[PDB]
């Protein structure tokens, strides 16, 4: 019944997905040994959306562990909640992509993608009524970029009617880790244009901004960064897992936020986000979640939504709430900020309310925003691509794996086309 | 030597660069970097370097002496002013958002002299120049000061003959939606004086809508915004008569009748 | 005899049905397990010894709200093949609920409806509960009412629909779904009652002194309205109004079957003690625009015919005085071709109250159901939103990819404009 | 029948109405929660069983005094939508209360007044309680009266106003407010009674021997006066005076409707035992200038018509002897065109005493109500104050900035001067 | 309901604000942990005018604390009642204005005022029905004088229909603490006259004078000085927070006290003010409070009202009081001192009476007077400015931060114009 197959690619994807499976197991009351230890009966009604049933009242995640380095597999297995994953789902190479999109996509990923396809087929007919897939990866590397792209292509060839979700980590020039971010990012955004039903553009710069400015966290790590993304990923699929006053699954969000098929790049956000010292001075009500969600400092992509126009915005509320208060709040943000919403879409907001709040909070909400400020994130990658590509730098690594020069020019060209489409609908 | 360099087919080259999305269009709220090094790029072949490195310097004394150097060279070097008019008004939009008022008053004096010279030479200011300068001018028309107010009023007055009034009506109307109350008030009285100076054909796109958005400010919480809105309504009323009602509540409406009956 | 079959489609329909069947269980003294420690036969069937099963069907393409019913308090009341459940919801897509997903469920729900209709010998008609903005509640309701019309024919089909509000809207593609379901509920419905959520919010906040109302209170008010509809069949009074009698006295032309519900009195317990809620006061309160269940102004329209359904300690004399005072009052104007436009029915039993409900216990209550031309302005603003969103061809690829043509959008808009033209044509005098 | 609706505007109106309604509850035996452990129908509506709700509306743009009513002893007496609050007070501004702030609340006030007047069948008129000096009690009262005059027409609008003193004034801009409300209550009031706080202070200190009186005692005396007004409607006696009889016998010309209120006996408990309060003595004390409720001298004016409202152990014979003795006094002179100017009403009900009040229990009481030309002196001195504060254009910018214009100041001044001129025109002999 | 947003600028403004919030929390029964521990229900009835509700029955002040020195923020947070303020409302710089009006208004306050405005907008749309703002600052410094004036301008361009209240501590030549007091005071007075609905002129010389000769305090500190100012600020807004026989909010005092829009500089006063030794030999009667509050000794500005004429006078009374006694005392004051009251305003004095007295007092009175003697405070600053400006002293600090001689010339010109306006209305 509406099962979700979860796929994890690269080191960043593996760590984010490990934190995500930890927070889902906390939400459904699953111990690190895989057995149910919750209190409510609502935690077991929709356990099958993410977990398979094993013998002995034990639930195993419907997750696939993909990397080209076995060290990430060892780190995931040896960590907390690492003993619940099926060992047959740990699919790994031995060499590593070497921060190369060509190696991850053509010459080294081709031998491993068949094993990943076999595993995801076994999970696909292991479930009753599959509705779609979730892939977590980053676009700055070679395994998240190359393997994930080819995997998305093969899955969409095999399952064209299912909902493709990617929680993709974008590269940003300010917090820059590697040198070849623009090449991998461009060659990947190429294929996420036509092969994903919805894409959640996540940037580490915005996550660091949350951890510094909003959370007042003096020393954020990658765990604190992945906790935010895990909260978002749990917040998106809440109405699939728990009852509510106004339910909205993945396909409903896709229908209500993709007016044209190429515009499915979103800006995720979460509310509330409290500091430890600042928690006592806040009254946990719906309107402050509404104002926190639409605040520019709360976004998990390094884009300012005030620079463009919101095409559609989603709001998945969790907890016991009044529908009237929620509806008047989302009326108020549209009326007060009418210069920030597109004019030929009346009621840009999609509203969903779930009865079950996340753990430790009595009410919460997840923001998903389809804005025209996404193009700012692609201007930066485009100009960084052009700077490296005008002087043909680092092409010999990509060309040595069988890739021609025309793949770069073509990918930059329809990236510019996607940018021009967002600019066209921005007006 | 001459401070300008006339680039043959330079302004139209910039225009075809900006319409085809090769340079970033002038539409923003706060100043950023990429815009200003854009101006360092297409500003370079037009005016010589010893004025370039002083019009984009952090200190304001260097700014004011550079704009003075342009001021002695305004009359003698008018063709270079016309050739890169878009870029000098473009840098005028940059010196609006800073808090220093000496640079503001010096610039707006130079603006006064500039629109005098563009008036006497019968140059028609173009569309992209207007869209890049006028909405950014419409927040220099709401300061709490008393001489910058009247002289930017003189700027928007003496601009009327080098640009059509129908297009500037929209930009002075566009400013009536921001948060600065004073500039809503003075833009409504500006709408009033443009109505009585060019008739009814000036309002865009249709008379009915424009009379509607100059009527919601009668219900404003401000007092001088409401007073200027009522003044604009009676100003268009005294010229045209009883059809202003169909072009255009329970509280604002009665105040409108009492103002037009006491004024009439 | 005199039986009615309720149909609840979509999340809105199922939750409204939950509130409705709670109200009927308390009205007929039926415990939530079907036991009672006659007049119940309209909505309930007798099974064996002391078991009353509702004559209802609960349809949704998602399993969430139906499993809420199946694990809730009323899990013993319904038997599981009255609660038909899909796997994937329509996802706010009219095309999915009509062609792609609805076809795998419609045969099963028609089989269940046929078995339910074979149980009763005096079937008055069907009660349909759904929303317009939802994918299931528009598409599957359109498909189901098409199939019901072709299978049964002359049986009356009354529907209670949650109309989208001018401003309070929860989904983006609501105008598309709403236009596409109006296109078929013109020809496949006999009487459509429109309910607007923003109007119920205003009514709750002002009358009931609730700061933060939710969907539960909305469904309780809607259930009270439907109880006032069917109390004439369920119980006996001085004047009784059958559903055929209701349609005969309320529908002047076959395309004009969109009356406006309202309920009086809606009050709180602490506000109950200070008001002498006579027949005249609640009758005047029905015609107040603030108490309308749809966001519209009846002063800008003209009443064609209105049906007054009193229940409780009501006598005909002060009822007639209330119609007299309404006729003398100028601000309510009737169309010139209806010199008398009042259908009156008095039921003896006062409305029952639910524990945890916000309505106070009252001696008298009334549900006035007016067919007026003021409903067309909500139609007009819906058409405005539809035209704004369809000028740019927004969200059309979702519908086209699920077995639908743009010509259906065009003909739905044209027939909707034709309906508005008919309403403004009958609005004018002669 | 014989209902009247009380309207209390502003802090002064609400605080007067508190004493008025505790006095009415004590007079009719109604407990503060509404229960009565007939004749109460003038001021109260009987709802359900054992619940009487006052026929009053309490309006103020600030919520403080209304929240005192809502959290006070009389919480259960009023229902909350009879007590209407704004958000920001008028702040001693006529323009704020009339245009800027009062226009968002006047519609709901009219709606509640209409609902309150629909349930009454023999409405005599309205009682309006407010102050001329306050912003709300001037501006919103003017707006409410000019709207009530066209909503109801020929219904009598009696008002009880707190007129500012020559010396004792708590605000600076009171002459502006009083002029701009008399400019409208000239043509929108059927009868207006002025009350001067300084005169009530002097009456309290002299008669009741209260060293430090406050607003509470003032409102107690005003409530006693209004109870003496409406006691003929509420009870029965030898000679009854309705409101129409009152207006016919007190108002000789349509602009001359500003009588003077007096009350007698105003005495303390320890001074009650020594005084033989005969009818003639309290009748003489009514005409004595220091017992006038407005600081003005009737010796330098002339009486036109005076209405004598007796209540208690009163017979008509010594009443007629009292008017005979008044007519033979040479210091009390009447106009030549009114050979008899005494309208007398005797009521059987003695005046009740509020526990904790300052008034002693008396067998008889008189409320003498004289239309005299001596009221123009207070108008003359307030116009002197207005001209002084208008010559320098002080405080005008507050009124101009809130939507009103200087021409209203001017035309109110010539209107008020014309009213004075009419008063000395009708005061002169022929 | 009729909420007031409080803003503190500079060290003096922050200290007076800390004392003010302490005395307000004492009046409403709020402990330093922010929880209500009072006894009367009237203390919670109008709690929203100054406090925002938080979770778990906690009230946080609607206060914005602004300085260009983090040391004052640390001193306020470490002091008593410092744990009730919202940590997000602490907006601080790192450099300091350096007693420079230019650095406060143009150089550093210019970038910090955006964050201040964000916090003010948050508090403005957090509340239901805003009515006005309160700023506490001094005019001798650079932060409160320069940035606080710029802040006043930025609110008044955005919220122009609300009441701008300023409790401004003016400099005096007797207790003259810095050198550039005339420059900062003159440059701050000019934007106060068109942007403040009413301004309360506090003078440290008069505060020390009261603590010396009235309270007989042998060693007054800054805390004893700020206690008087806090009692005055609490006295003004009493009818908003507590019921009374005659209510008067901020707009009512502004209407009754400002005859012409540029005359809104008020000298305040408080009564009773008794020494510890002399407390038991005094009668707590209305005539005693009336005699004290109209004395020139009790004024909190260094101006002698006998040297000018009272235009309007506001008398705010607290406690169970008789209306006749109050009115006859006001009438006796105006009759006996008719030479000190202006003749074309009959009954210059406004009265308001509140039922709830301050803590530990049977009754109290607050004097607010609009006298023409306030021009002397401006003439002293004018002559001190002219002495410094004739020889161009200390101008390179102001000119080097962006200013010019010209706006000094207009500042002197229109402040002399304000002096001339008060003189022509003195007659
Ligand atoms: N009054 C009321 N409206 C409701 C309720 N539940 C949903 N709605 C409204 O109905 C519309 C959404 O339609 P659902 O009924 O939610 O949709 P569905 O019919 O379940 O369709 P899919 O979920 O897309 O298969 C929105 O206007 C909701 O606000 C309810 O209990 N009461
Ligand atoms: N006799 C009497 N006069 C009162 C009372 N309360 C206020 N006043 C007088 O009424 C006048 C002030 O009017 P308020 O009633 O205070 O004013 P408002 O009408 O509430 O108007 P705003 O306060 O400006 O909104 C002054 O003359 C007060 O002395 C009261 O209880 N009794
Ligand atoms: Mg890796
Ligand atoms: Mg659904
Ligand atoms: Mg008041
Ligand atoms: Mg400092």
């Amino acid at each position: 019944m509406r099962e979700i197959v979860h796929i994890q690619a690269g080191q960043c994807g593996n760590q984010i997905g490990a934190k995500f499976w930890e927070v889902i197991s906390d939400e459904h009351g699953i111990d690190p040994t895989g057995s149910y230890h919750g209190d409510s009966d609502l935690q077991l009604e929709r356990i099958n959306v993410y977990y398979n049933e094993a013998t002995g009242n034990k639930y195993v995640p419907r997750a696939i562990l993909v990397d080209l380095e076995p060290g990430t597999m060892d780190s995931v297995r040896s960590g907390p909640f690492g003993q619940i994953f099926r060992p047959d789902n740990f699919v790994f190479g031995q060499s590593g992509a070497g921060n190369n999109w060509a190696k991850g996509h053509y010459t080294e990923g081709a031998e491993l993608v068949d094993s990943v396809l076999d595993v995801v087929r076994k999970e696909s007919e292991s479930c009753d009524c599959l509705q779609g897939f979730q892939l977590t990866h980053s676009l700055g590397g070679g395994t998240g970029s190359g393997m994930g792209t080819l995997l998305i292509s093969k899955i969409r060839e095999e399952y064209p009617d299912r909902i493709m979700n990617t929680f993709s980590v974008m590269p940003s020039p300010k917090v820059s880790d590697t040198v070849v971010e623009p090449y991998n990012a461009t060659l990947s955004v190429h294929q996420l244009v036509e092969n994903t039903d919805e894409t959640y553009c996540i940037d580490n710069e915005a996550l660091y901004d949350i951890c510094f400015r909003t959370l007042k966290l003096t020393t954020p790590t990658y765990g604190d960064l992945n906790h935010l993304v895990s909260a978002t990923m749990s917040g998106v699929t809440t109405c699939l897992r728990f009852p509510g006053q106004l339910n909205a699954d993945l396909r409903k969000l896709a229908v209500n936020m993709v007016p044209f098929p190429r515009l499915h790049f979103f800006m995720p956000g979460f509310a509330p986000l409290t500091s430890r010292g600042s928690q006592q001075y806040r009254a946990l009500t719906v309107p402050e979640l509404t104002q926190q969600m639409f605040d520019s400092k709360n976004m998990m992509a390094a884009c300012d939504p005030r620079h463009g126009r919101y095409l559609t915005v989603a709001a998945i509320f969790r907890g016991r709430m009044s529908m009237k208060e929620v509806d008047e709040q989302m009326l108020n943000v549209q009326n007060k900020n009418s210069s920030y919403f597109v004019e030929w879409i009346p009621n840009n907001v999609k509203t969903a309310v779930c009865d079950i709040p996340p753990r430790g909070l009595k009410m919460s909400a997840t923001f998903i925003g389809n804005s025209t400020a996404i193009q700012e994130l692609f201007k930066r990658i485009s100009e960084q691509f052009t700077a490296m590509f005008r002087r043909k730098a680092f092409l010999h690594w990509y060309t040595g794996e069988g890739m021609d020069e025309m793949e770069f020019t073509e990918a930059e060209s329809n990236m510019n086309d996607l940018v021009s489409e967002y600019q066209q609908y921005q007006d | 030597g001459p401070i300008y360099i006339i680039v043959p087919n330079g302004k139209e080259q910039r225009v075809k660069d900006e319409k085809a999305l090769k340079v970033l269009k002038w539409n923003f709220t706060t100043p950023r970097d990429e815009y200003i090094e854009q101006l360092k790029t297409q500003m370079s072949p037009c005016i010589a370097r010893w004025l370039q490195d002083e019009l984009f310097h952090a200190d304001f004394q260097r700014q004011i002496k550079g704009l003075a150097v342009m001021t002695e060279h305004l009359e003698s070097e008018k063709e270079g002013v016309i050739s890169c008019l878009d870029l000098v008004l473009k840098w005028f939009t940059l010196r609006f958002f800073d808090t220093n008022t000496s640079v503001l008053m010096k610039c707006l004096e130079y603006l006064k002299l500039l629109f005098i010279m563009l008036s006497q030479e019968e140059y028609h200011l173009t569309e992209m120049e207007g869209t890049s300068f006028l909405p950014y001018l419409m927040l220099k028309v709401g300061e709490p000061k008393d001489i910058v107010r009247k002289d930017v009023r003189a700027i928007l007055t003496k601009m009327c003959q080098v640009y059509p009034a129908s297009k500037m009506f929209n930009f002075v109307m566009e400013g009536t939606k921001s948060k600065n109350s004073k500039q809503r008030a003075e833009c409504l009285e500006e709408l009033g004086c443009l109505v009585e100076s060019y008739g009814m054909n000036v309002c865009q796109p249709t008379p009915a809508k424009a009379l509607k958005e100059i009527a919601i400010h009668i219900g404003d919480r401000d007092t001088t915004v409401r007073n200027a809105a009522l003044n604009t309504i009676v100003t268009v009323y005294n010229v045209h008569g009883e059809q202003v009602f169909k072009l255009i509540s329970e509280k604002d409406m009665s105040m409108l009748e009492e103002r037009i009956k006491r004024a009439g | 005899m005199r039986e009615c079959i309720s149909i609840h489609v979509g999340q809105a329909g199922v939750q409204i049905g939950n509130a409705c069947w709670e109200l009927y269980c308390l009205e007929h003294g039926i415990q939530p397990d079907g036991q009672m420690p006659d007049s119940f036969n309209t909505f309930f069937s007798e099974t064996g010894a002391g078991k009353h099963v509702p004559r209802a069907v609960f349809v949704d393409l998602e399993p969430t709200v139906i499993d809420e019913v199946r694990t809730g308090t009323y899990r013993q009341l319904f038997h599981p093949e009255q609660l038909i459940t899909g796997k994937e919801d329509a996802a706010n897509n009219y095309a999915r609920g009509h062609y792609t997903i609805g076809k795998e469920i419609i045969d099963l729900v028609l089989d269940r409806i046929r078995k339910l209709a074979d149980q009763c010998t005096g079937l008055q008609g069907f009660l349909v509960f759904h929303s317009f903005g939802g994918g299931t509640g528009s598409g599957f309701t359109s498909l189901l009412m098409e199939r019901l019309s072709v299978d049964y024919g002359k049986k009356s089909k009354l529907e209670f629909s949650i109309y989208p509000a001018p401003q309070v809207s929860t989904a983006v593609v609501e105008p598309y779904n709403s236009i596409l379901t109006t296109h078929t509920t013109l020809e496949h419905s006999d009487c459509a009652f429109m309910v607007d959520n923003e109007a119920i919010y205003d009514i709750c906040r002002r009358n009931l002194d609730i700061e933060r109302p939710t969907y539960t209170n909305l469904n309780r008010l809607i259930g009270q309205i439907v109880s006032s509809i069917t109390a004439s069949l369920r119980f006996d009074g001085a004047l009784n109004v059958d559903l055929t009698e209701f349609q005969t006295n309320l529908v002047p032309y076959p395309r004009i079957h969109f009356p406006l519900a309202t309920y009086a009195p809606v009050i709180s317990a602490e506000k109950a003690y200070h008001e002498q809620l006579s027949v005249a006061e609640i009758t005047n309160a029905c015609f107040e625009p603030a108490n309308q269940m749809v966001k519209c102004d009846p002063r800008h329209g003209k009443y064609m015919a209105c049906c007054l359904l009193y229940r409780g300690d009501v006598v005909p004399k002060d009822v007639n005085a209330a119609i007299a005072t309404i006729k003398t009052k100028r601000t309510i104007q009737f169309v010139d071709w209806c010199p008398t436009g009042f259908k009156v029915g008095i039921n003896y039993q006062p409305p029952t109250v639910v524990p945890g409900g916000d309505l106070a216990k009252v001696q008298r209550a009334v549900c006035m159901l007016s067919n007026t031309t003021a409903i067309a302005e909500a139609w007009a603003r819906l058409d405005h939103k539809f035209d704004l969103m369809y000028a740019k061809r927004a969200f059309v690829h979702w519908y086209v990819g699920e077995g639908m043509e743009e010509g259906e959008f065009s003909e739905a808009r044209e027939d909707m404009a034709a309906l508005e033209k008919d309403y403004e044509e009958v609005g004018v005098d002669s």
